């Protein structure tokens, strides 16, 4: 079973007694940290536990993540005052503990532990230290280091630009939510065997972030052809050529299964199984020829080198619905998933980033009207959230929100009525 | 709000100490549990902020607990005591007291003066802590006593409550009147 | 409506979308190929013309798949099915020459249409019989549902309007 | 599930180990081999400490707990006060009377969170003793518990401190079978 | 003691508008308002200040001056106005420590400094500045050194180039920041400084009592003059 | 307001009830006798 917070107390005691070496300043805190992460993790796991959502199991694996994470970041760091240890600390327990949850509702509830522990047992640190949102990325500095949305904003627009005319000339709404995603996915790129799960609503951005930050890491996108006449038997082949490009060319690739993807229950095993490791008949010939081709560029030792590759040049980014019926017992099906990927749920779009999408997509048309007057009900409106007197183009855009809105509870009602989905 | 939340997370002479662990206990688990509701048992400081207060009280229980396996004089609960004790243990022994059978405190601190030379002299600074001393109860010495200072040990600062005098030779350098309106005195209790 | 009026934003109250988004003239064309005059249709007819994603039409009765039939032979209109193969060539020779494609049993459509339906004169119209289907959150997605299958109430109108269109044919 | 053979089977395994620690030990300290005296608390004791891991094993923490407790409500053979379970006792070779598991067994500031780095504790300890005992007579135990438990930790850091055996890891699924666990063979052995 | 009434200010107002001495021959009004808007400051001072108590003559002149300089360019942040009040007031919690400054800092003026550089974000790069050019803070953090503690001059330039704050008032409070840091007892003496470089030199003097009870206190309003314990002002009144 | 509007009754969407209750000229005396020139009063007033 799982040691006990005692236990636990003691075997990360340990590893932060040592990790707090990189910091002479701040040595009075390891045993702080200790306390810190094994109070956060157990209120965590009780909290959230599997008969609310299958994923929401935890264990001592996040203590060491959490640790390794800590381990990593200090090391990029011309030191680091308590307020540093103490975002970088809330900031992993966000990626660990809170990314994976579904409702709004949880992660608030994430939200306040995390503050409420960090004040527990990091007393004197400035509350500065938590300012929302926490963010990081190694992608405006030297090396890794906090980033504010805006900045960050600015940048990703500028990147952007150009993965236009180059890749996909998709136009990207940077909401909130989209930041978010787009560093988190970052992160796992930026790892060995580093695989994502991106479970959430169609067409809300898993794909075509996705690709932006396959695209930032120098990683190419690949991804099965399926159609209505594709066998168990056509897989293997694109599974040959795309481990293929990853060993032997030792191109870096970001692999994007979907769930309509798997269109036979033998398709999830196939990847589960690559899903870890790295990895017959004629083929095994170039399957090895390849590898000395390149191993140039003893026989059993040549075929780890390429299985060796494929784990850390390819990625695999699994999107999933949590809606189709081909979700929950997905688990139960190919265990290595939700339990070897880096889990960052997208769920749906938040009113706040309806009001953007609907905003800067309207941006170009005239909703100007120097007549309006904005009604007591809707200055009222704008206070909970937007011009000081809403304007006539809020009204618009944020109606534009509402009637999304009512278009997802008139389906709870049609279900609990006609049955109809 | 705040404010208690945190509070929280920091709650003749085995005669004496049985007397200062029990009371303290009480005392522990008296504001222990006080407080987990809502959601001076001893001498200290008029004016003197509740962190601080706290930060000590904490200091002090602690204190206590080195006490129980087996000195921090102003830091006791009862330190009048503590001496009056002493009193009779030092005489339960051998037997006015005299500085340097005996027993020996720390915690103490200079007021007015620094110890250079085995003897009180002069300087910039207000108070100066003194690491460890030994006193010892005499009935002998107190002869040449026209040519030493007496220095008041006070509880603390404030310099109202008197636990014991003790002399001591100074710089004779200085005139005993410079001396005397220096007012060095010994306080048994300093904050940080 | 009620939003838009809480909020200081001006519409018409006797608003009418398919009379806003169709000339009275039109629509008369549309019930002359079989469109069942029942503001149920009407309004249907509407989105099959002015559809953003493609449509995919719920018309369990058949009443739909006839009209779409006749308003669009114009434009040489073909009725394939996810059946037989005889099917994806049809898909390419209408995304090549332009036509109209409506295609029956969207019960199992190949995800092979998914750049297609996610993208000149060349359109499809997905259908089902099934009145009691369910279809993914995918599809629900990639589509613009179009329902057809008829109301007690759209049942009431076809009828007046048939019986009136007979009974009283000189006003018709 | 509880079957008759599977729990004395792991018991059997134990009280043997434990009567080979005699068998090794004076094989060492040939010098003043056991004494009767001895071979006997220590054997005895090993017998009761045998019970607990030989049936408990299988059983949650807390149940594994009470089940200790049980057998020193009713041992006769000197136990510790019933005021630590059993179950966080051991059974020295030399004293030969219980012990602390307590009373068992640094990092480097780079290989800190590192997979292959264990700390150990009161668990990992008595864990190895226990697993000793069946990995020496080639059992095929199993080490059942929820994802992060520890188990594929316990188990490659005891084979860890056992220079005699290679190990090689596998990882089952919906469709492993015979021949896949066979191929796996042909790559490490010799017909 | 301190019960002000808004009477009492009106009438200050009142003056400010009519009775204004320093406002007296010209007439022009964008010229006028000029005075207006810095004697309210100096007229309440003048009639408060009467009420009292020396040790709060510059507490009360301190909330004047802060209240002067907002919405100008020299306007106090609040983050510094806020160090002020509650800078440190946690030291006793301070487990973070400055190694690099052992040979130069103490342990509580170690701490003190982590506060700084972690409240105030002017003083974010203050550890380094130490750091760089030791010599300069050298005195300033000495023991037994004749000769006023200084601040640094090269200090006193590099941070107000950091922040887009080249004034000198702006610079005089931030002094009194490292003061209440590092030499509480020369809090007053900046702080009174910080103020005269708002008003004058003259603004924190000490009134003849002639006038007031005479052309400038309205009959329906007594005059208390609460003293003292031992201090009896029934003299005072006789006298009159 | 918000009431009003939603249950469709009909209001000046900006109404001043001190306007709506007094004339401008009985105002200038109000403050001609003293009564302080803030919104707050001129309400007070009419409650008078
Ligand atoms: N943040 C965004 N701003 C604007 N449009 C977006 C945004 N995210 C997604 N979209 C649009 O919605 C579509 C979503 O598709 P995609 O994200 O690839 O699939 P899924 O979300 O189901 O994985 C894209 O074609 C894109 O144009
Ligand atoms: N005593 C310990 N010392 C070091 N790490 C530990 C200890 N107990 C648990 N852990 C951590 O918990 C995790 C347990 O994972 P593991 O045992 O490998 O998977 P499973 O339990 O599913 O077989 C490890 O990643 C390890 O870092």
């Amino acid at each position: 079973d799982f040691p006990s917070t005692s236990s636990l107390t003691q075997i990360y005691g340990t590893f932060n007694r040592a990790l707090m070496k990189l910091l002479p300043n701040l040595r009075s805190f390891a045993d702080n940290l200790t306390d810190a992460m094994v109070e956060f993790y157990s209120e965590s796991q009780k909290r959230f536990t599997p008969d609310i959502q299958a994923h929401y199991i935890y264990s001592p694996r996040e203590l060491s993540r959490w640790d390794r994470a800590l381990l990593e970041a200090i090391q990029t760091m011309d030191g680091c005052t308590l307020e540093g240890l103490v975002r970088l600390w809330a900031h992993e327990a966000l990626r660990l503990f809170q990314d994976r949850l579904v409702e709004t509702e949880e992660k608030e509830w994430t939200d306040k532990k995390i503050d409420e522990v960090a004040l527990k047992h990091f007393p004197s640190v400035n509350l500065d230290a938590l300012k929302r949102p926490i963010l990081y990325s190694n992608w405006l500095t030297k090396d890794y280091q906090p980033v504010n949305r805006s900045d960050l904003r600015e940048y990703v627009k500028a990147r952007l630009k150009v993965f236009y005319e180059e890749e996909l000339d998709v136009p990207l709404v940077l909401f909130n939510e989209v930041l978010d995603h787009i560093l988190r996915i970052d992160r796992v790129f930026r790892q060995p065997q580093g695989h994502a799960l991106l479970i959430g609503v169609s067409g809300g951005g898993k794909s075509v972030l996705s690709r932006f930050v396959a695209w930032m890491n120098g990683l190419s996108i690949y991804t099965i052809k399926v159609n209505n006449n594709y066998k168990s038997s056509d897989f293997d082949d694109d599974l040959r050529m795309l481990l293929k490009r990853a060993g032997c060319k030792e191109e870096k690739i970001c692999f994007i299964f979907d769930e309509s993807n798997v269109l036979e229950s033998s398709f999830l095993e196939r990847m589960n199984t690559l899903l870890a490791g790295g990895e017959e008949g004629e083929e095994f010939t170039a399957l090895m020829h390849a590898c000395k081709e390149t191993a140039q560029r003893s026989e059993e030792e040549l075929y780890k080198y390429f299985t060796s590759q494929v784990r850390r040049n390819l990625h695999v980014v699994f999107t999933m619905n949590p809606a189709s019926p081909d979700f929950h017992n997905r688990s139960a099906t190919s265990p290595a998933l939700f339990n070897r990927c880096v889990l960052d749920w997208f769920g749906e779009w938040s009113p706040e980033a309806l009001f953007q999408v609907g905003s800067e997509f309207t941006r170009n048309l005239d909703l100007e009207n120097p007549q309006y007057i904005a009604p007591p009900v809707f200055i009222q409106e704008a206070e909970i959230m937007m011009a000081i007197p809403p304007s006539h183009r809020d009204a618009v855009v944020s109606s534009l929100v509402y009637i999304h809105q009512t278009i997802g509870e008139a389906n709870i009602r049609l279900l609990k009525r006609q049955g109809r989905q | 709000s705040s404010s208690s939340e945190d509070k929280g997370k920091a709650k003749p002479l085995f005669r004496c100490f049985e007397r200062e662990i029990s009371t303290g206990g009480k005392l522990v688990k008296k504001i222990t549990n006080d407080l987990a509701n809502l959601l001076k048992w001893y001498s200290v400081p008029e004016t003197i902020s509740l962190s601080v207060w706290i930060s000590d009280f904490s200091k002090r229980m602690q204190q206590l607990s080195e006490i129980s396996e087996s000195v921090w004089l102003g830091g006791l609960l009862n330190p009048e005591a503590y001496i009056t004790a002493t009193r009779q243990s030092a005489s339960q022994l051998n037997g006015r007291l005299h500085a340097s059978a005996s027993f020996n405190v720390k915690g103490m601190a200079l007021e007015g003066a620094v110890w250079n030379n085995d003897q009180l002299t002069p300087t910039d600074i207000l108070s100066t802590p003194i690491s460890i001393a030994t006193l010892t109860w005499k009935d002998p010495i107190f002869n040449n006593s026209s040519s030493k200072l007496s220095v008041p040990v006070y509880l603390n600062e404030t310099r109202s409550e008197l636990l014991f005098s003790i002399d001591l030779p100074y710089d004779q350098s200085t005139s005993k009147q410079n001396w005397y309106q220096r007012s060095v005195s010994i306080s048994s209790w300093k904050s940080d | 409506m009620i939003r838009l009026d809480s909020v200081g934003i001006k519409f018409k109250s006797d608003l009418s979308v398919p009379s806003f988004l169709s000339k009275p003239e039109e629509r008369l064309n549309w019930h002359a190929n079989s469109l069942p005059s029942d503001e149920l249709c009407i309004e249907n007819a509407i989105m099959l013309k002015r559809f953003n994603r493609y449509p995919l039409v719920i018309d369990p009765s058949g009443q739909a798949m006839e009209f779409l039939m006749n308003q669009y032979a114009d434009k040489k209109i073909t009725k394939t099915s996810f059946l037989d193969s005889s099917f994806m060539k049809n898909l390419e020779s209408a995304l090549r020459f332009g036509c109209p494609l409506l295609v029956q049993d969207v019960e199992n459509i190949d995800p092979v249409l998914n750049p297609v339906l996610n993208k000149p004169s060349f359109m499809i119209f997905l259908f089902t019989r099934d009145p009691t289907a369910h279809f993914t959150p995918d599809l629900c997605s990639r589509v613009t549902f179009v329902n057809f299958t008829v109301t007690p109430s759209s049942l009431q109108s076809q009828c007046l309007h048939e019986a009136l269109k007979t009974e009283r044919p000189d006003t018709h | 599930d509880f079957t008759r053979l599977r729990v004395l089977n792991s018991f059997f395994s134990l009280m043997n180990r434990s009567i080979v620690n005699v068998i090794e030990y004076n094989q060492l300290h040939s010098d003043f081999p056991m004494s009767p005296e001895n071979q006997s608390n220590y054997i005895t004791n090993r017998l009761l400490y045998s019970l607990m891991w030989g049936l408990g094993g299988s059983m949650g923490l807390v149940e594994r707990e009470n089940f200790s407790k049980f057998i020193q409500t009713i041992a006769i053979t000197p136990v510790p006060a019933n005021t630590i379970p059993l179950l966080d006792y051991s059974v020295s070779i030399d004293d030969a009377n219980w012990s602390l598991w307590k009373n068992k067994v640094e990092v480097e500031t780079h290989k800190v969170a590192s997979p292959d780095v264990v700390i150990p504790t009161v668990d990992t300890t008595r864990h190895v003793d226990v697993l000793h005992a069946w990995l020496s007579e080639h059992r095929p135990l199993i080490l059942c518990g929820p994802p992060g438990s520890g188990k594929t930790m316990t188990l490659t850091s005891t084979l860890r401190a056992f220079p005699d055996f290679e190990v090689v890891s596998l990882n089952f699924s919906s469709a492993t079978t015979p021949e896949l666990l066979l191929k796996t063979f042909d790559h490490h052995c010799e017909y | 003691l301190y019960q002000f009434s808004l009477r009492a200010f009106l009438d200050i107002f009142y003056n400010l508008l009519n009775n204004n001495p320093n406002l007296v021959d010209k007439k022009d009004p964008n010229e006028r308002l000029v005075y207006l808007s810095k004697d309210i400051f100096s007229m309440t001072f003048n009639r408060v200040t009467r009420t009292l108590l020396n040790d709060d003559k510059l507490t009360f002149a301190l909330q004047l001056t802060i209240i002067s300089v907002k919405g100008t360019s020299n306007e106090i942040e609040e983050s510094e106005w806020d160090f002020l009040l509650k800078g440190g007031d946690n030291l006793t919690s301070i487990k973070e420590t400055i190694p690099q400054l052992d040979s130069l800092l103490s342990t509580t003026q170690q701490k003190w400094l982590i506060c700084l550089r972690q409240q105030v974000p002017s003083f974010s790069k203050l550890v380094d500045h130490i750091q760089q050019n030791s010599s300069d803070w050298k005195q300033f953090f000495g023991k037994d050194q004749v000769g006023e503690p200084i601040i640094p001059e090269s200090w006193i330039v590099a941070q107000a180039q950091l922040s887009n704050q080249q004034s000198t008032i702006v610079s005089n409070f931030r002094k009194i920041l490292l003061m209440k840091a590092f030499h509480s007892d020369r809090v007053l003496q900046y702080s009174h400084s910080f103020v005269c470089s708002v008003f004058g030199e003259d603004f924190l003097n000490t009134l003849d009592m002639a006038n007031i009870v005479e052309k400038e206190v309205k009959s329906s309003s007594p005059l208390l003059l609460c003293s003292v314990p031992g201090y009896d002002a029934s003299s005072k009144v006789d006298d009159l």
